[PDB]
RNA sequence: CCCAUAGUAGGCCUAAAAGCAGCCACCAAUUAAGAAAGCGUUCAAGCUCAACACAUCCCAAACAUAUAA
């Protein structure tokens, strides 16, 4: 069965420094750089609750496909007799 | 395709599909070069190849195969279907599979 | 055909689970544990790395690796140990944008990106969903006054739950 | 406003119309004017 | 109409079709607004099974029907034309719409059973052995029933049972 | 029978002719392949080898580019398209990048290449790479 | 996601015998023709008692193929109270035009048609599963089928005016039904 | 008809649950592809679908086609 390294849990040093994003031994874990130098769009990337058809625009990819995820859906509730 | 790939490409030895894709008669030519180059189609015999050479020269579509035993069989896309080609070429693979064994 | 089983780094077993799989293919078993784990012979002892074999007919193998999952970067990053038993109820753990984003960086050079070949705005868009599926929350501002009561909370709440599931096992094992 | 046929391969090289006016009026002009032209050309390219 | 040919020479074969000229539509339809054929020439409800001349048209060179969307025929006339074959063909009107006889089928005669609005194919019917009563009678079917919108030219409508 | 109200266009149609209208812009040249029945695990290679030399390969649907093409200036680009068809984009002219990996594949064949806003056929397209 | 489930969805048990008339089955429905908080429902074409063998078998059937979460059901039928003697048992007369079982829920008639019919065959009495669109058709185009009706004469119309003295050979009853019921069967091709 | 890449084998549990004993989720890459609608696995895998592109012995005889009286 696959074994895990217990995580040290310091509140400081996990913000700080991630095990899991060292995967090398040698290597150690990557700090984090002021908040400025990171992209900005990383700051605009959504949190909430996957978004309605109405919230999202009519005319985007994502709103078509999950409209076409939506459809699936149906068709596999339909199917679910046989 | 899956016709096709249930016989496979025993007895054959290269295929030629000469067309040019400007011209509009060449839809079935094209179409019959996708049955062909199955993958489901062609690995049956990965020694066995395919010619799909492209021109602008103007000529009219034709398909070449070339064989063992049996004698080269040409078909002419432009006046013929996808199907008829593919089943006229079935047809005639299978009687030369018969010569070989 | 193609195998692709994820495997612990430096942990490969001859035994069961993977064990039995290459017996049914015919290939060698001790030899993919002695090139694996001489391969990831850096990589931490017990990281989950997915693995990939390309197994010909002749029973030929190539051995393929890749970064490892997304699980074991966020659980980390958070301090977490265990994922939560219920997500959307309770957060498993608090990790800033940041540390997604870093995931993503490093993440975003194994070999499906390359195929998935999409910009690295998407990188993050889908690590974010997995951090939800373990329960990590992720806040933009989080403090380490405040992981510090979340995460002792937490962890006591899981030794609730730890609690119960260990009742639960006394009564497995009276059934 | 719509882009001309792709010539045929055996067919001969067709130049657009514009190319062909330019090689007439070369041809006109004056060794002595084509050498001043000659000159400010090349100051561009570096 | 497209006629594909083959022609082995050289040791080889080349497979190639031939593009030739078809029978016009006779211009001038009386009812150009018709959908169908049928409608288009004021013939619905006015064919037979008899009326080769009208299903010759619609029907291969060997007795076979033709797709609808060739033929642009709807479906209800379609059927009717399928059925109108079916029985034209059992009554022996279509005698040169028949496969060819190759070299090795031998010319043989059999029992020639003169027959006409032959719903069913001969050989799937089976005997009224039975009758019943005459409350529950088994009778014998004549014609076909997608024609009992034709034409009638008589006060008693056609008996579609025997 | 009554005519039909002509049926509005959905919103992914649109989507679909708007990514069109910058193909072009985004690339400069734009090939057309027709052999689809190449297996995915080699298809994943050839995508994989086109990333190495920044060149995308992507598929749409010909129900829309065909409208586009006849409004587009790119008229002749039309009856190329049929039946299954994909679609090789690179801002920089990588042509022999590209024809290089397409030999390797004798069942592939490129119909055609608008490259530099001009229709060029294969055999004029190998031509360009020299 | 707007629907909401009760916090009882399966169907409930009916009791065998209350806890404390052949008319009961004759004519149409004046009763639970609409439906009340659920789209589908099987619509009773036949007059037929009910006995509790029958609401234990729709009861299983019901629930095993339902999903508790997606969709939920209301008895319409009330608990046996008709007495039979041959008391050798209880049923329960259902009238033609009744809804017998309602269906309710995140579903589809087509999803809900396929158990809902297959109980409905079982019935002692003819049933089909119906939808609000589908039963609204079915009232919509019986009632089409009257108004655009060519014979100039109709049941209703001979029975009223007792033409040709047919009141003789007919019910008292006949006047209401006007034809369209026979007994406890119920005719809908009748207009 | 066509064809179904993949995060990853989602988490949690499950000896085992890899779309699929269950629980919780049902998020996501691709132009597209349901944490899955079936079938199928000890678990996997495999196979389709939704997606992309394209009880002596039957019992009148008969009859379809001449203007309902
Ligand atoms: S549509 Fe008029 S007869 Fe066929």
């Amino acid at each position: 069965a696959l074994k895990d390294p217990d995580v040290c849990t310091d509140p400081v040093q996990l913000t700080t420094y991630a095990m899991g994003v060292n995967i090398y031994k040698e290597g150690q874990d990557v700090p984090l750089k002021p908040d400025a130098e990171y992209p900005e769009w990383l700051f605009e990337m959504n949190l909430g609750p996957p978004k309605t058809l109405e919230e999202l625009d009519p005319e985007s990819r994502e709103y078509w496909r999950r409209l076409r995820k939506q459809n699936i859906w149906r068709h596999n509730r339909l199917s679910k007799n046989k | 395709a899956a016709a096709l790939a249930r016989l496979g490409l025993r007895p054959v030895k290269q295929v030629r599909v000469q067309f040019c894709p400007f011209e509009k008669n060449v839809e079935s030519t094209r179409t019959f070069l996708q049955t062909v180059s199955s993958e489901k189609v062609r690995s049956t015999n990965l020694n066995c190849s395919v010619i799909a050479d492209v021109r602008h020269d103007g000529s009219e579509p034709c398909v070449d195969v070339l064989f063992g035993d049996g004698h080269r069989l040409i078909m002419r896309g432009a006046h013929l279907t996808a199907l008829e080609m593919l089943t006229a070429f079935a047809s005639h693979i299978r009687a030369r599979d018969a010569a070989g064994s | 055909g193609v195998i692709r089983a994820i495997v612990r780094a430096g942990l490969a077993m001859p035994g069961p689970p993977l064990g039995p799989v290459l017996g049914q293919r015919g290939v060698s078993i001790n030899q993919f544990c002695k090139e694996f784990n001489e391969r990831t012979k850096d990589i931490k002892e017990g990281i989950p790395l997915p693995t990939k074999i390309l197994v010909k007919p002749d029973r030929t193998f190539e051995i393929k690796i890749g970064q490892p999952t997304v699980s074991y970067f966020l659980k980390a990053a958070a301090g977490i140990e265990k994922g939560a038993r219920q997500t959307g109820k309770e957060v498993a753990g608090l990790v800033t944008l940041k540390h997604v984003y870093e995931i993503a960086r490093i993440k975003a050079q194994d070999e499906a990106f390359a195929l998935q070949d999409v910009p690295l705005s998407s990188v993050v868009r889908s690590i974010i969903g997995s951090a939800r599926s373990l329960g990590i929350r992720v806040v933009k501002d989080l403090s380490s006054e405040e992981l510090a009561a979340f995460q002792k909370e937490r962890a006591i709440f899981l030794a609730a739950q730890k609690e119960a599931d260990l009742a639960a096992q006394e009564e497995a094992a009276k059934k | 406003e719509a882009l001309a046929g792709a010539p045929l391969d055996n067919a001969p090289k067709e130049y657009p119309p514009k190319i062909q006016q330019l090689v007439q009026d070369i041809a006109s002009l004056t060794l002595l004017e084509i050498s001043d032209l000659n000159e400010l050309l090349k100051k561009t390219l570096k | 109409f497209r006629e594909v040919v083959e022609t082995q020479e050289g040791k080889t074969t080349i497979i190639e079709g031939r593009i030739t000229a078809t029978p016009k539509e006779s211009p001038n339809p009386p009812n150009p607004s018709g959908q169908c054929p049928i409608c288009r020439w004021n013939l619905k409800h006015k064919y037979n099974y008899d009326d080769v001349l009208l299903l010759s048209q619609f029907i291969r060179p060997h007795g076979g029907m033709l797709p609808r969307k060739i033929t642009g025929l709807c479906q209800e006339e379609h059927r009717k034309i399928e059925e109108c074959v079916k029985m034209a063909h059992r009554a022996g009107l279509l005698p040169n719409h028949r496969p060819r006889l190759p070299e090795g089928v031998v010319p043989k005669s059999k029992p020639q059973l003169n027959r006409y609005l032959t719903r069913w194919a001969p050989g799937s019917v089976k005997p009224i052995y039975k009758k019943g009563p005459r409350w529950n009678r088994v009778r014998m079917p004549v014609g076909s029933p997608l024609l009992r919108d034709n034409v009638c030219y008589s006060r008693t409508p056609w008996k579609l049972y025997h | 029978s009554p005519p039909s109200p002509p049926q509005e266009e959905i919103g992914l149609i649109r989507l679909l002719r708007r990514e069109i209208a910058a193909v072009f812009q985004d690339n400069r040249m734009i090939a057309v392949c027709q052999n689809v029945a190449l297996s995915a695990e080699d298809k994943l290679l050839m995508r994989h080898q086109l990333r190495k030399h920044k060149i995308l390969m992507k598929v749409f649907p010909n129900q829309v580019l065909k409208p586009f093409l006849e409004d587009s200036k790119y008229q002749n680009l039309l009856p190329l398209f049929v039946g299954h068809n994909m679609l090789l984009v690179s801002e920089e002219p990588k042509v022999k990048e590209m024809v290089r990996i397409l030999r390797t594949v004798p069942f592939l064949p490129l119909l055609g290449g608008c490259i530099d806003d001009t229709i060029l056929s294969r055999q004029g397209f190998i031509n360009y790479s020299k | 996601e707007d629907v909401s489930i009760p916090e009882k969805p399966k169907l409930r048990f009916i009791e065998r015998a209350p806890l404390v008339n052949l008319s009961d089955i004759r004519g149409p429905s004046t009763e639970a023709t609409e439906f009340t908080e659920g789209n589908f429902a099987i619509l009773a074409l036949g007059g037929g008692y009910l006995h509790w063998g029958h609401f234990e078998m729709m009861r299983l059937t019901i629930n095993r193929s339902m999903d508790p979460k997606n969709m939920f059901a209301i008895w319409r039928v009330p608990a046996p109270f008709k007495p039979i003697t041959r008391i050798d048992h209880y049923v329960t007369p259902v009238k033609a035009g009744r809804l017998v079982v309602e269906m309710g829920g995140r579903c589809e008639f087509e999803e809900v048609q396929g158990f809902l019919d297959q109980v409905a065959h079982k019935l002692p009495f003819a049933a089909k599963a119906v939808s609000r669109g589908t039963l609204e058709k079915m009232r919509k185009d019986q009632e089409e089928r009257e108004r655009n009706n060519q014979n100039p004469w109709t049941f209703e119309r001979i029975a009223t005016a007792n033409m040709l003295g047919i009141r003789k050979v007919l019910s008292p009853y006949d006047l209401t039904h006007k034809g369209k019921y026979w007994g406890k069967f119920y005719m809908p091709k009748r207009v």
